[PDB]
């Protein structure tokens, strides 16, 4: 009786857990793919929002099929607009992640199909919050997913934007920005 | 809470009516749809 509301891709949640006797790659837990509105919710409403998982710990939300590293062939030719946050609350934190989430799954972006993912950092110093693109030659898809997260983001004068490529983070393990908005 | 009958859909968006429409979806339409 009740239809769901299909999404424009199926997405996949991951969860990272810092764990030195694993490899980062299977540090990786692929938690549930959802396609529709409905069924993200499903997902969302039971997990432990990013202000409670452990530090170390990442979510990433990518389109399925893809993996939230820079080795995934969709990835490897890509870069990340990188949201270091100011150490704000909780909930401003939440809030924040699941408005990225609710971009990606939405599909807010003209340039939607160079969205691979985003990424979410829970660290002891500072979080981070990342959306991952395709391509980072395509200045034009990344200016207006950058612009776009701005404005479907609020405004913040105290967090910026840095859009880093991933070939160049992969080389430094200290890092350079290709954009600023 | 929000009921399925009044949720509004922009033209050409995607509607259990109009299964053609772009499946693009507002944050405010997502959120309305958290609850069943
Ligand atoms: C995103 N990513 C992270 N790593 C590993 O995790 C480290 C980065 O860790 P991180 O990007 O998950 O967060 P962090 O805030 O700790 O980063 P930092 O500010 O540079 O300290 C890298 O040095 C790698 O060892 C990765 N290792 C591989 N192979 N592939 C990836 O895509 C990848």
């Amino acid at each position: 009786p009740h239809m769901k509301h299909p999404l424009m891709n199926v997405w996949t949640l991951w969860y990272l857990e810092n764990d030195r006797s694993k490899s980062w790659e299977d540090m990786q837990n692929e938690i549930t793919s959802f396609d529709t509105v409905e069924d993200f919710w499903s997902l969302y409403n039971h997990i432990k929002p990013p202000s409670e998982i452990k530090l170390g710990s990442d979510y990433s939300l990518f389109k399925k099929n893809i993996r939230p590293m820079w080795e995934d062939a969709a990835n490897k030719q890509g870069g990340r607009w990188v949201i270091t946050l100011n150490k704000s609350s909780k909930t401003d934190l939440d809030n924040l992640w699941l408005d990225v989430l609710l971009c990606l799954i939405g599909e807010a972006f003209d340039h939607s199909d160079q969205i691979c993912g985003a990424v979410i950092n829970i660290r002891g110093k500072s979080n981070k919050i990342s959306i991952w693109t395709a391509d980072g030659n395509n200045e034009e898809a990344a200016l207006e997913i950058g612009h776009k997260l701005r404005d479907a983001l609020r405004l913040g004068r105290n967090n910026s934007l840095q859009y880093q490529l991933h070939k160049d983070t992969m080389v430094k393990q200290n890092v350079k920005s290709i954009y600023t908005l | 809470g929000p009921h399925m009958s009044i949720i509004n859909y922009n033209e050409g968006q995607w509607s259990p009516n109009n299964p053609s429409g772009k499946k693009q979806y507002d944050r405010e339409q997502l959120l309305q749809l958290r609850e069943v």
